[PDB]
């Protein structure tokens, strides 16, 4: 196929994970 | 009696651009392997 780049900011690059122990 | 020779009725058929239509594509992103040398979590331990 064709090769595609997404312009995502660095600013919408931040992820927050919420979890339990196990 | 009349004929219908000049009022005939019409029927339709639309002229489709199937044949020169644009395909769905698909996006698959091309994931950094962990099967080439990808980096690791640095669990520290320390030696007292």
């Amino acid at each position: 196929g064709t090769l595609k780049t997404s312009n995502l900011p660095e600013e919408l690059r931040k992820v927050f994970i919420t979890y339990s122990m196990d | 009696v009349r004929e219908p020779g000049s009022q005939a009725c019409l029927a339709i058929d639309p002229l489709v651009g199937e044949e020169g239509g644009a395909a769905v594509a698909k996006l698959e992103p091309h994931l950094q392997p962990r099967g080439q040398p990808a980096p690791q979590p640095l669990h520290t331990l320390v030696l007292a």
